[PDB]
RNA sequence: UAUGUUAAGUGGAAAAGGAUGUGGGGUUGCUUAGACAACCAGGAUGUUGGCUUAGAAGCAGCCACCAUUGAAAGAGUGCGUA
């Protein structure tokens, strides 16, 4: 998981959600997982 | 809407004129069958001029509303492929039964032979004869 | 390096800097070379040197010459159109010894031999090459030179791949130089040369004549 | 019957134990007689060029040699008189074929193709004609 | 880097950046441009970096305009020097940009690559900008 | 007291930048001659298009990207097999 202040999608299969009051990206490719 | 309605209106009346001109109108449930399986029956019926078609349910019932049909109200459901047979009524009727024995997916029940809506029970006698 | 990459690399768009200014290239770049007979090695370029370089900077380049420190074949590109070429060559060896590159197979390659009038290039004497790195003969010449130097344990050995078992025909096409192939009713017959690792990896498939 | 019926187009007539006639039936115990001689027997007057042959194998070894027609791929070569196809397509044409020549090929394959309209079936040849680039 | 060829006086006042832009508050040459929303000093280094990143994405196709120029110069003192004893020596050149001033222009490229090229340029400048188009 | 906003203890500290938080306006497509989402069925023929390859069949790479049954099916949108 990449913890950076600039979470944004990288591919076309990326998705943006919100859990526990923060923005995160979950993707099938494990290299694309990001958290703010 | 105006573009949509005009195309829908024109196509609806085509079936009604075809249904009036057809000496026998039938339909079968094209569900769970190969794409070319119907084509085998369609090609044989193509040489006899017994080709069929399928459209939207609302448009399909629109033509039957004003084409002197009084027993097809309950027949506008499921996968409907109305077959027009104005040249050889007996041949298209027995054509459906020929494939029905070969393929169980074709339980044809629609019948408008002579313009009269025979029930699904009497269609089988028409289909087998 | 650019000529070799344009000659063999699949990603021919991947090029290197090329200019006349002092110290054009200051960073090492690695490229992967695929000779037509399905053989693989890498080719790296390094920053150049000048005379009486400060000793403070050679300590810093001790890191930048790690790739040459642990290598298999070196090429010492010596200019052949500048009369102080002997001095420049020797200076290169002292700088290399300062870094710590020794006991390394060196192949000298004098460049710019087009400029010199009435010279026979490409040639080869001992471990010395005369060539110009702007022609399609010198480059390929140096390629079979490298082929001689690096790959010398590729002995040939026939194979009989079972007909049902695929995935071995493909493997023995992108990792070997298939001399001849044959088809039988009990499988397929392959004759080619592979690395001594594969002689024990696929020892069972071989069949003796 | 017919457990597996994987279609295997091969060099009809001069069939050899090649991959085209190999692993396609190599999982069903294909015999040389059932791969080369079987096609040789069926392709007596169809030999020489490569034509497809669809075969079916049951649980027991069964050679269901059913040779396909001389497809438009081979037909396009003789009509256009090009040994190697023109990949240039619209970029350039290696050769060209007579307009009446396409009709003869289309008419010969007309029984195989399931198109009621013969005139429409000839139009399908244009796609095959355009596929090879050379008319 | 953009520097004046010669200047009448080497030293100038810092000035001020209050109010709207006097002129150049609209697009005239190209068809898209970067418009400043706030006001800040822009050195010549930031003009260069925001230009290489702006033509590199365009692959040298089409013309760009630079609507600002670093006329003013600024000075600085070395570390370890107390206050006084004159003024510092000039270091660089700046262009005070008040809000509402267009700094760049794009023409000769489609919609998609014009906005993207301007987007990369804006990240190299210390002002909040906006992509604006002609009419 | 009257009408609204915030769910962050924001209120009671701090930017470039990032975001399907939330409320209010505007411009618009489709739709009870049946809109989106789900469930059922179909999703094909010449044909494995040509070239290159040991191997290229929609899916290593480049070239035009057709007609046919039909109301739909792409000389094939992503998996996968060397
Ligand atoms: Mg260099
Ligand atoms: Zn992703």
């Amino acid at each position: 998981m990449k913890v950076r202040p600039s979470v944004k999608p990288m591919c076309e299969k990326c998705k943006v959600i919100r859990r526990k009051g923060k923005v995160m990206v979950i993707c099938e490719n494990p290299k694309h997982k990001q958290k703010q | 809407m105006s573009k949509v309605l005009e195309a829908k209106q024109s196509a609806v009346e085509e079936i009604k004129t075809k249904l009036s001109a057809s000496a026998s109108t039938v339909i079968v449930d094209y569900r769970g069958l190969n794409v070319g399986e119907i084509t085998d029956l369609r090609k044989q019926l193509r040489d006899a001029g017994i080709e069929f078609k399928v459209y939207k349910n609302s448009l399909t019932r629109r033509a039957v509303e004003a084409n002197g049909y009084e027993g097809l109200e309950g027949a506008l459901t499921g996968p409907n492929a109305i077959a027009f047979s104005n040249e050889d009524v007996v041949a298209p009727a027995k054509i459906l039964n020929d494939f029905a024995k070969d393929h169980e997916a074709l339980e044809i029940k629609a019948g408008v032979i002579e313009g009269k809506v025979a029930s699904l029970e009497e269609i089988k006698a028409l289909a087998t004869l | 390096m650019n000529g070799l990459v344009r000659a063999y690399s699949e990603t021919a768009d991947k090029q290197v800097f090329e200019k006349d200014m002092l110290f054009a290239t200051l960073e090492t770049s690695v490229r992967e070379i695929v000779l037509p007979d399905n053989k693989q090695f890498l080719l790296t370029d390094t920053v150049g040197f000048v005379s009486k370089l400060p000793h403070q900077l050679v300590k810093a380049f001790r890191s930048t010459l790690e790739e040459a420190r642990d290598a298999d074949l070196l090429i010492h590109v010596v200019d052949y159109s500048d009369p102080h070429y002997k001095t420049m060559m020797k200076t290169t060896e002292e700088t290399l010894k300062v870094v710590g590159v020794e006991d390394v197979p060196v192949i000298y390659a004098y460049n710019k031999a087009d400029l010199l009038e009435d010279e026979m290039y490409p040639k080869q004497t001992g471990n010395t090459i005369i060539f110009s790195a702007r022609e399609e003969e010198s480059l390929e010449f140096l390629t079979e030179v490298i082929r001689k130097e690096l790959f010398a344990s590729y002995e040939k050995a026939t194979f009989l791949i079972p007909f049902e078992a695929g995935q071995v025909v493909a493997y023995l096409n992108e990792h070997a130089d298939i001399l001849e192939t044959e088809y039988l009713e009990n499988g397929t017959q392959i004759v080619a040369e592979v690395s001594p690792a594969d002689l024990q990896k696929l020892a069972e498939y071989q069949v003796a004549e | 019957k017919v457990i597996k019926e994987v279609k295997l187009q091969i060099p009809a007539g001069k069939a050899n134990p090649a991959p085209p006639v190999g692993p396609a039936l190599g999982q069903a115990g294909v015999n040389i007689m059932g791969f080369c001689k079987e096609f040789n027997a069926r392709t007596a007057d169809q030999a020489g060029l490569i034509i497809p042959v669809v075969i079916t194998v049951f649980e027991d070894r069964s050679f269901t040699f059913i040779t396909k027609t001389p497809p438009a791929a081979v037909l396009l070569k003789k009509a256009a008189k090009v040994e190697k196809g023109s990949g240039e397509p619209n970029k350039t044409k290696v050769a060209s074929v007579t307009r009446a020549q396409v009709q003869e090929i289309a008419e010969t394959k007309m029984p195989d193709l399931n198109a009621a309209n013969v005139e429409s079936a000839m139009l399908m040849v244009e796609g095959t004609a355009r596929s090879m680039g050379i008319t | 880097m953009l520097v004046p060829k010669r200047v009448k006086y080497r030293r100038e006042f810092r000035g001020n950046m209050r109010g709207r832009a006097k002129g150049g508050t609209e697009v005239a040459f190209g068809e898209y441009g970067l418009q400043a929303v706030e006001a800040s000093w822009i050195t010549n280094r930031q003009i260069e970096a925001a230009r290489i990143a702006m033509t590199r994405y365009m692959k040298r196709g089409g013309k760009v305009w630079i609507k600002i120029f670093p006329h003013k110069s600024y000075t600085s003192k070395p570390i370890g020097v107390r206050m006084g004893k004159g003024k510092g020596a000039p270091e660089g050149w700046v262009s005070p940009v008040k809000r509402g001033k267009i700094m760049f222009e794009i023409a000769g490229v489609p919609e998609d690559v014009a906005r993207e090229a301007l987007r990369l340029a804006a990240h190299k400048l210390p002002v909040k900008t906006k992509i604006v188009k002609r009419e």
